[PDB]
């Protein structure tokens, strides 16, 4: 039973991770710009 | 319960994998963004200005290979040279430097003579007698007295004696430069030659070897590097002398040591500064002042542009570095992400 | 149901709060490198044993400091080191995170998890070389540390704060004894009382990774991972990690000990650590001595093992019990490292291959095994029942030569022979099956009161087990009394005797005989 | 941007490079020997950065004919060997060159032979029996499928014969891939194995990598890594069960010790390198099965001078799931395979895995043999007639048991002319249960020598004038 | 005039001093570790003059956290320990620091721990006997005044009680004092000894000096000299008999070997330091009688591999005057002290020293005990009745003799209310002469348990 | 490829050549013998060891 649950949960987690990877692709730009501004020391929207 | 723990742990592991991927993508995107930001040279100037302001805010703070006996003896010899050169004329300084270089090369050639002159002994008068019987009248009075002083003191190792003599010669030439009022030019030329030698390993290797005749090596240096039209005469003479008296030290390292000695003659500290682009006069003055404040002693800045810096400055003083490099910031970002 | 909100928030908090303001740094240069040792010029203000950072996130430890350069033991990824690389000083000596979050985790000698279960929340940090408790910061070892092994708990008892060496040839059952001790601590853990709970630290030095995984599986099967931490330095790890792993485990255990907890730490095994330290020293050109070991290997082990102490009441009364393991070659306890560790510890359990092959498992040689703490580490019941065990076994070993001449022997000699045979059978114990102190007391009571005299030797073991089952199912009040009072009362003793007689009425010898009377 | 040879001393070569062109550690460099008789291209593995832009390297080929100051080229990477399904059925040397078909495999994917072991979280204990058909191995030292098995022994005790026997029994009917690593062993043995595998039709499923004892120390150091790299590719990429055979793994350590002192390392105890345990740990930890990916590795471990306390075998012992220790005494008694039943061990020999019956029978056999070993000296001096009756019975039982642990092997025919035999595990357990109970005490001990199961015992006893 | 650290290699530190300020050999130098976690003051001992104003020293404390170039201060003298009556009742380390009260004794008179033995002319040329008052020791293994006594015994044999008894007897009978030197002392055992002596009330008469196991080899090497220096002050300045306990002397030898290895010296046979004999002689020759006062030493000796020909025990036994073996067999019988009368021995059990009557009585006792030991096997297996009548007579006499060697010790009073007994040597000799003749064979065995002389024997006989 | 161990104790006993049969072995075996010799001496070494 533990093996069956582990495989089913692995498949479910892989599908959910694919969905989350698709979803998160929008907000990388803003946080990357924030990181660039922080390291550069000057607040730059670009 | 173990199975539930495993399921939750794999869920957390997948979360961690997503976190790592997102962080890596963010770091790459930020690297591209900053690379674009540094396209404008005004951006590089602004980054350098911000780093200089940070240095201004940064709080202040506070040759070593020679052993005890050799270091003390070299200190005595340099003090004696300082006493001797109280009013020596420039032509006399050049002659003294040439004579000291000749004596150093002689000590190199006469291995038995060097060993007998370098073996430690409490008594000094017989050493003085030997030195006089050797070259009492061949060389001038100042050179004879300096050699007497050199042989008088104790040397931890034989080689150091030769080094001491060479050191004296260099000082003499530098004194001449000081009399000429051109120490800035000689320092600039020496640093330039050291930098080109460092970036040209083949010439450094050929010049560093001591088996080939010294005259040929000096001629090669002249017709290759130091015989060019736009070269300071004093710096060229110093470089030729050191290469002719090389005991095995690497040519680039020897030239860097020569430049360090030249700057230390004024009491300054050499600071090697790497920048993304050449600084401005105001920037140079600001950097010199802030470095002097941080280290107290006056600092001479040897700017060395490198494109991989991307901004800020990377300063090196002694064995201690302040890395304002934007590339360093990018590396920190790329290594600090979970 | 992984929501992107948490990932986005974590990364946003990281980037927004990311500041790398320039700080003045002392930097040297790698002047040479070879087989895990890097010589680095510069770093004039570096401390002895300081941690150094090499490019690519490589870590080294400064051991040799001279005028020319610094010798540094590389803790991993040595192949990444190159002449000319820039080395930074961290300004800190070796230190490890410590906290309750390390329970149930497998970490490397630096405290970094290697079990893949995520980060470990560190309560604080401890330097690996903090001094041991001083002579006036301790109190006499008096609390028993029950290993659940009858041979050890009766013949060479271990008290809390004691250093008991487990020494023997390979495959003699040392790891088994230590794992049995850790498993036995589970009931004390479930009690929930910190005065009884024992936190276990298993330090694996030089073992292959699958062996460490097998040990972890054994601990999980018994529920010991709840209160056990594993510090792992497998055979593939750099010699520096093998050298430092015992100190990391000791630091974690010390953090627990100084907070009033009781800790049991197993070093499996110190011979591998000594070999790794010898490798480091030889690669650093330090003078060798006997067996090529450096002049401070005894200092290595003694400084490691003197941190296991029973703290005074002023310091919280915590304790750390050491169970170092030593692998002898051809049972040569006279070798250099075995001699040192034997001199260092408070008692020894000598395991032998000949005993193991004879069926005596655990293969402890009771004749030479000793515990200097002795009865001070036993409860009153065990002291009473186990008083005669040593002399009885010595007499049995003396008389064994006359096994086939029992008829010629006088009555006393034959009785001693039979009693000794039964006692030797009694001290045998299956693996992964520690016994509670009350059950051990009852079994030793069976052995030493003559209640096994009528039982055939070949059945003794079985008898014992079944008897211990019977009581636990019908007369647990005996076990409860022993556990609560730590002594066997006269009423409890007579009830146990009557129960034993009835069970004997009910028991069957394997040869069809009767064990009554 | 090329280096030049500065110092040459045996297999160790010092090479000076320009600034910023020092090769990374373990990088492969190339040098030319132009002397006609010995003309070749030396491959040198960077071992140390000595400073001053100098590097110390181990030559993979003999340095005879090498000249100071010759150009040294840096390939920028470690020694790499071909990987893929194409290596099966071919013979390679430590450098990945195909011996039986020069130029073959040059277009395959190439993997560096230096690699980190699997992550600890990927490791999984293996507790599945691998039945062999050999009585002693199946009973007292059960092998583990996907586990690490070793055959320890001194020179000429039967390590290679047993390796060939296990190739016959395990690899012949193996679904997956086999990798054989000849490490510092006899070239004649390598040729014999090559021909035997070709005739048995197992060669098509086997990749052979030979670095022989005539090779310089560097080749003997790196051939094991090359073969292990091929096996690792099969495990991690192709995802199929792998059989790995190494003979002799001790040669890796021996070559390391041979070059250690020339590398400037102060010797450790017994003349071994200070880094013995660390190098052996790296190599052995690479040889393992991960979760879901199985490598059954069998290694022949030479024990120097029959001394099992020697640091090399002593350090190797920690890396094995199962060890079959061959004894010179057993060999000299004419017992084959010369397995020491009291010294050998297996991690899966417990009641949980092998069952109560197997464990009990094995423990009884070990106990009887231990008692017989204890009584041997008394028998030698005072004779058997001075033993108690029970001890006489035990001595007879032990002699019969020790003779019955011997077996005629398939690979041993060439030495005895007797065809080999295989015994099922159930038959072995039943036979040794009967023996430990004295059910065959009436048969002569010679009836138990070099036979298979109980049918062979009955036939031989009948031939000797007794009835089973 | 201050030096600076140049090289650090574990406990080996190289220090460079100005040209004319090099410290003498064995001088104590002080350095500072300022790192917060490991902050401390290192005491270095100048071991070698390397030349060019460099010296090589052994750090007494771990060098972790030490930085190159830190100032090193020369104290101008070797390691010096406090001396005087103030050191009694306190615990010190090899450097003289008080462990139970830091700073205590820092103002006392301080004596360098490196001192020469008494001048050859000041040595007593005639050996003397140290009348302890214990029947077994006085009769069978008399202790040499100003001599050396090896002590052998496992755990649970009464060794600690024996040490307490000797402390009591030297303090009371001889009006002396005791210095305990724990060389390679286990911290647990050191604390246990401290508390035990405090409980027994003998701590006031004892000065404890601990060189612990977890300290670098230098302190373990020098702790014995420190304790010996305290004892030497007590002998020479206070005119007191001193009893010095060393435990374990083999650990002193092994610490010397470790130090020799650390300094790069080539090991001698079996890996010991080349100067093993010289170091052992320097330590042991300071333990002698001089000017009427003496230091008597009882030293625990470890024999590697049980090999008495091993260089360490071989060198140690060149200085030992007596051997006392404590046996668990004797202890189990209840005989206290549990001294094995057959394994123990003394080099002055010679008629020329102890007298003819003493030697005769001792030899008779030894012969009876040896015959009893021989008959023990027959008794155990064949049964007592199997023996002849003369064998039974000798068994009874030997049992009475062996039980009479037991004594009620002063240290035992803390366990049983009964106090201790001191049997004069003449009384012991005559009592054992009578016993060997069989003049008390009719008395019950228990009458010979834990008593003093003949008066106690008669008193207990009437009680039964 | 095998060794012939010679012992002085066997030599003095009259066993000439003094080959210690137990520990002496040929690693080629029957392949180095003619068929007749392999037939008549198949198990001679093991027989003598036993
Ligand atoms: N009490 C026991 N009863 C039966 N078998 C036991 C017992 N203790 C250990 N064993 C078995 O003995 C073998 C050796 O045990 P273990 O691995 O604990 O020994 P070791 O001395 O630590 O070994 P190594 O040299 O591999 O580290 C294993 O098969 C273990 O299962
Ligand atoms: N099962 C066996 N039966 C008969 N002879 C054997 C057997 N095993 C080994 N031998 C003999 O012992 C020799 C040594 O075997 P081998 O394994 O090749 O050497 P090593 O043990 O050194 O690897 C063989 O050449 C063979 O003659
Ligand atoms: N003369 C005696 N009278 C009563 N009890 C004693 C006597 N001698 C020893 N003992 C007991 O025996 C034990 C011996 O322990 P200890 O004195 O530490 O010596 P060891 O270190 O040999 O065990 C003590 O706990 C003590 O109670
Ligand atoms: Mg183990
Ligand atoms: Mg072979």
């Amino acid at each position: 039973e533990v093996a069956q649950t582990l495989t089913q949960a692995d498949q479910q987690l892989s599908a959910q991770g694919d969905q989350v990877r698709s979803g998160l692709e929008s907000s990388v730009d803003g946080l990357s710009a924030k990181l660039a501004s922080r390291i550069l020391g000057v607040d730059v929207n670009s | 319960a173990q199975g539930a723990q495993q399921i939750q742990l794999m869920r957390q592991q997948l979360i961690r994998q997503l976190r790592t991927g997102l962080g890596a993508e963010a770091v790459n995107k930020a690297a591209e963004i900053v690379r674009a930001h540094v396209a404008d040279p005004q951006a590089q100037s602004a980054t350098v200005d911000r780093f200089l302001s940070e240095l201004e805010q940064m709080a202040p703070s506070s040759t070593s290979r020679l052993r005890a006996a050799s270091r003390q003896s070299l200190a005595a010899l340099v003090e004696k040279f300082d006493s001797v050169a109280g009013g020596l004329d420039a032509d006399g300084l050049t002659n003294l430097a040439d004579e000291l270089a000749s004596v150093a090369k002689l000590l190199l050639s006469e291995t038995a003579l060097n060993k007998h002159l370098a073996e430690p002994t409490d008594d000094s008068a017989p050493k003085v007698r030997l030195l006089e019987r050797l070259l009492s009248d061949k060389v001038s009075a100042t050179t004879l007295d300096l050699l007497r002083t050199a042989v008088s003191n104790r040397w931890s190792t034989e080689s150091n004696l030769i080094d001491a003599v060479e050191h004296t010669a260099r000082l003499a030439l530098l004194k001449r430069a000081e009399i000429a009022g051109e120490v800035d030019e000689v320092e600039e030329q020496l640093f330039r030659f050291g930098r080109v030698l460092d970036a040209e390993p083949r010439l450094s290797a050929l010049l560093s070897d001591y088996t080939t005749p010294a005259e040929g090596r000096v001629a090669l240096l002249d017709k290759a590097l130091t015989g060019r039209p736009g070269v300071n005469q004093t710096a060229a003479a110093l470089l030729s002398q050191t290469v002719g008296l090389l005991r095995g030290e690497r040519a680039d390292e020897a030239v860097i040591d020569l430049a360090e000695l030249a700057v230390s003659r004024r009491g300054e500290v050499v600071a090697h500064v790497s920048a993304a682009a050449e600084l401005s006069d105001a920037q140079r003055t600001r950097l010199t002042e802030v470095l002097s404040r941080i280290y107290g002693r006056p600092v001479s800045v040897q700017l060395h542009v490198d494109p991989e810096l991307l901004g800020g400055l990377s300063i090196t003083v002694g064995d201690e570095v302040i890395d304002g490099s934007i590339a360093s910031r990018l590396a920190a970002a790329q290594t600090g992400l979970p | 149901t992984i929501s992107a909100a948490d990932i986005e928030g974590a990364i946003e908090d990281y980037v927004s709060s990311f500041s790398a303001d320039t700080e003045r740094e002392e930097i040297g240069t790698v002047i040479d490198a070879g087989d895990g040792i890097a010589h680095v010029e510069g770093l004039p203000s570096v401390m002895t044993q300081e941690l150094l950072e090499f490019p690519g996130g490589v870590l080294g430890v400064a051991l040799n400091l001279d005028e020319h350069s610094v010798g540094a033991v590389i803790l991993g990824e040595f192949e990444k080191i190159e002449e000319g690389q820039q080395v930074k000083r961290t300004g800190e000596v070796l230190s490890v995170p410590v906290g309750d979050a390390f329970l149930g985790r497998v970490v490397n000698p630096l405290g970094q998890p290697i079990d893949g279960q995520g980060d470990i929340a560190a309560e604080t940090r401890r330097a690996l070389e903090l001094q041991a408790p001083s002579v006036v910061q301790r109190q006499s070892v008096s609390e028993p540390l029950q290993t659940g092994i009858k041979a050890i708990d009766a013949m060479t008892p271990i008290g809390r704060g004691q250093r008991q060496l487990i020494i023997g040839d390979r495959k003699t059952g040392k790891t088994a004894v230590c794992v049995d001790t850790i498993l036995n601590q589970r009931e004390a853990w479930l009690t929930g009382d910190p005065k009884q709970q024992v936190r276990c630290v298993y330090v694996a030095i030089g073992q292959k990774g699958t062996t460490i995984a097998s040990v972890k599986r054994a601990l999980e099967e018994g529920g010991a991972m709840e209160y056990t931490t594993i510090v792992a330095a497998p055979a593939s790890d750099a010699a520096g990690f093998k050298w430092l792993a015992p100190y990391t485990g000791s630091a974690i255990g010390q953090h627990w000990m100084y907070n009033g907890k009781h800790v049991l730490i197993v070093f499996d095994d110190l011979s591998k650590q000594a070999d790794a330290y010898r490798a480091i020293s030889l690669l650093l050109r330090r003078p060798p001595g006997r067996e090529a070991f450096p002049g401070d290997v005894f200092y290595l082990h003694s400084r490691l093992l003197e941190r296991c102490a029973k703290l005074s009441d002023e310091l919280g009364g915590g304790s750390m019990t050491g169970l170092p393991i030593i692998e002898t070659k051809a049972n040569d306890i006279s070798a250099f490292i075995p001699t040192n560790v034997i001199s260092i510890t408070d008692g020894q359990c000598f395991l032998e291959s000949d005993l193991f092959n004879q069926g005596v498992r655990p293969a402890i040689n009771v004749g030479v095994s000793v515990s200097r703490v002795g009865g001070a580490a036993q409860i009153k019941a065990m002291k009473e029942v186990a008083g005669s065990l040593r002399l009885d076994l010595s007499q049995y070993r003396e008389l064994e030569a006359f096994a086939a001449f029992a008829s010629d022997l006088d009555a006393a000699s034959k009785a001693q022979l039979d009693r000794g045979a039964r006692l030797v059978e009694l001290l045998k114990q299956p693996q992964y099956s520690p016994l509670a102190v009350e059950e051990q007391v009852v079994a030793i009571f069976l052995g030493t009161q003559g209640h096994l005299d009528s039982v055939p030797v070949e059945d003794v073991q079985r008898f014992e087990s079944e008897l211990l089952e019977h009581v636990k199912a019908s007369h647990s009040d005996i076990f409860d009394g022993i556990r609560e009072t730590k002594k066997l009362s006269e009423e409890a003793e007579e009830k146990l005797v009557s129960v034993i007689n009835e069970f004997k009425k009910g028991f069957q010898a394997s040869d069809g005989s009767s064990v009554v009377v | 941007t090329a280096g030049r040879v500065v110092r040459i001393t045996g297999p160790v070569v010092d090479v000076e490079f320009p600034r910023g062109s020092v090769p990374e550690l373990f990088n492969a460099l190339h040098a030319e020997i132009t002397f006609g008789a010995l003309a070749k291209t030396l491959t040198l593995e960077v071992a140390q950065h000595l400073g001053d832009s100098l590097v110390r390297c181990i030559s993979m080929q003999p340095t005879d004919g090498l000249v100071r100051g010759v150009e040294v080229t840096d390939t920028g990477a470690s020694i790499s060997v071909p990987v893929g399904d194409g290596v099966k059925g071919h013979v390679f040397n430590a450098l990945g060159d195909c011996l039986d078909d020069p130029g073959y495999g040059k277009d395959f994917e190439h993997w560096s032979i230096h690699r980190k072991p699997p992550a600890f979280s990927d490791l999984e204990p293996r507790t599945e029996m691998l039945e062999t058909g050999l009585k002693v191995v199946d009973l007292l030292t059960p092998y583990v499928r996907g586990g690490k098995i070793a055959l320890f022994g001194g020179a000429g005790v039967g390590k290679t014969v047993l390796i060939q026997e296990m190739i016959n029994r395990i690899a012949r009917n193996f679904g997956g891939t086999s990798v054989f690593a000849g490490v510092g062993e006899r070239t004649r043995e390598g040729n014999d194995l090559w021909v035997e595998l070709a005739d048995a039709n197992v060669l098509k499923d086997t990749a052979l990598v030979f670095g022989q004892m005539d090779e310089p120390p560097g080749t003997r150091m790196r051939v094991a890594l090359s073969a292990l790299t091929m096996a690792e590719f099969f495990r991690d990429e192709q995802g199929q069960d792998v059989l790995l055979f190494i003979d002799n793994i001790f040669r890796f350590t021996q070559a390391g010790s041979e070059v250690s002192t020339l590398l400037g390392r102060m010797p450790s105890a017994v003349g071994y390198q200070p880094t013995l345990a660390d190098e052996m740990g790296e190599l052995q930890e690479r040889i393992t099965s991960t979760r879901g990916r199985s490598i059954t590795s069998m290694q022949a471990v030479y024990v120097p001078a029959d001394d099992y306390t020697d640091p090399a075998p002593a350090t190797t012992f920690a890396h094995l799931d199962a060890t079959t220790e061959l004894s010179r005494a057993v060999f000299s008694k004419g017992i084959f395979p010369a397995v020491d039943p009291l010294a050998s061990s297996s991690t899966i020999l417990d009641p949980a895995i092998v069952g109560d019956e197997h464990y009990r029978v094995a423990q009884e056999v070990i106990r009887i043999l231990q008692r017989y070993k204890d009584l041997q000296d008394i028998i030698a001096i005072l004779g058997i007639d001075e033993l108690s009756e029970e001890d006489k019975q035990l001595v007879n039982r032990a002699r019969r048991i020790e003779r019955f642990l011997s077996q005629n092997m398939m690979a041993a025919e060439q030495f005895t002319g007797q065809p080999g035999s295989t015994v099922p595990l159930k038959e072995t357990i039943e036979a040794f249960d009967k023996l430990t109970k004295g059910e065959f005490d009436h048969l002569p001990e010679q009836a138990f020598f070099l036979i298979g199961g109980l049918d062979d015992l009955a036939k031989k006893a009948e031939s000797l004038g007794a009835k089973l």
